[PDB]
């Protein structure tokens, strides 16, 4: 019953991912409040669509930047899994376009913050608040391995809170449909998975590996590994000498210990059993797996919110005016898009 | 502690990916 609602979520995604969506707005039916996010080669934007008067985050990428940095294909393939993909933890994509400056996506407007505002505010998480996140990120992964998604971008940097204090992930600019391995540098340091450092040639086992690491940083505070450096921060990983604090459950740790393990072949997600290993583990004993997916759980924390377009969860950015150049740019490496 | 030595890192902020 949870294996015919993936397979009925695997066609569904494959007809989505062969016949897409392309130009369904413009640039002038929205209006530009402010922005909640920065990054290389874009900015995300909370937006008031003025038809209607509905706010969208809107992310602006341009398009020279984009080729400059060698990240078209990265781009393309985020579009592409966004308008294919559909789980109530996966940010959705209403509108997507171009013009001869920039390409956009427009977002449903997820207003809680990042979790890594919360977490660093608050310090750490009890062991029940970090077991309602992390049982959401159980489900998702379930559903994006499926598909044949690695998803390896996961930390509390790239994970919003919603409304009714559930996560979405927005983010999916690493993300990599394949069946069988892939070989690629890519994530963050902290969070990178032995076989990534060690250029192995790996699988979804990595994006388990991420979840022992998010889970530890967010009961203890501070993440498993680090160190000043990358380069020292490889040395712990490699290593695998977790050390746990005292205010752990024997439980976590047991779970932590079958999460951050060096070797692929017996480390849970990635044994026989699949992620039923880590459905079934003790850790998640009181844990509904069913209510979740439903969202009928009442969240432990909910973030402030005082009308409809408020950013008091984001950072403040310096605003950037919008260049539209007279000159289309960039029109063949963005085609598809 | 460990606490203290997480701070002395540097990296108590938002961590940036690495690319190719
Ligand atoms: O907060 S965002 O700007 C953001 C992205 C996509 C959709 C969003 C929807 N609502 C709020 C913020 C959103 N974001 C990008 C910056 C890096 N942190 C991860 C998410």
């Amino acid at each position: 019953s949870v294996k015919e609602f993936l397979a009925k979520a695997k066609e569904d995604f494959l007809k989505k991912w062969e016949n897409p969506a392309q130009n369904t707005a413009h640039l002038d039916q929205f209006e530009r409040i402010k922005t909640l996010g920065t990054g290389s080669f874009g900015r995300v934007m909370l937006v008031k669509h003025m038809e209607t008067g509905n706010h969208y985050a809107m992310k602006i990428l341009d398009k020279q930047k984009v080729v400059k940095l060698k990240q078209i294909e990265h781009t393309l393939n985020e579009k592409r899994i966004l308008q294919a993909v559909n789980f109530p933890f996966l940010v959705k994509l209403e509108f997507s376009f171009k013009d001869n400056s920039n390409l956009y996506m427009v977002m449903e407007y997820v207003p809680g913050g990042e979790m890594f505002s919360h977490l660093r505010r608050i310090g750490r998480f009890s062991e029940p608040h970090a077991r309602f996140y992390a049982a959401q990120i159980v489900l998702t992964f379930e559903y994006l391995h499926s598909l044949d998604l690695i998803y390896r971008d996961l930390k509390p940097e790239n994970l919003l809170i919603d409304q009714q204090g559930y996560i979405q992930v927005t983010d999916f600019g690493f993300a990599k449909r394949v069946k069988g391995r892939t070989w690629t540098l890519c994530g963050t340091p902290e969070y990178l998975a032995p076989e990534i450092i060690l250029s192995k040639g790996y699988n979804k086992a990595v994006d388990w590996w991420a979840l022992g690491v998010l889970i530890y940083e967010m009961a203890a505070g501070y993440p498993p590994f680090f160190a000043d450096q990358p380069i020292q921060i490889y040395e712990k990983i490699v290593s695998g000498k977790v050390r746990f604090p005292s205010h752990f459950s024997s439980d976590l740790k047991d779970l932590l210990r079958n999460l951050l393990q060096v070797d692929l072949t017996k480390r849970f997600g990635n044994l026989k059993n699949g992620v039923n290993d880590i459905k079934n583990h003790k850790w998640f004993a009181t844990t509904d797996w069913i209510a979740i997916y439903q969202r009928k759980v009442e969240a432990p924390f909910i973030p402030k919110f005082k009308g409809p377009g408020d950013t008091s969860n984001f950072d403040d950015y310096e605003e950037e005016e919008i260049r539209v150049s007279i000159n289309e740019k960039c029109g063949k490496e963005f085609s598809e898009f | 502690t460990t606490y203290a030595d997480f701070i002395a890192s540097g990296r108590t902020g938002r961590r940036n990916a690495i690319h190719d």
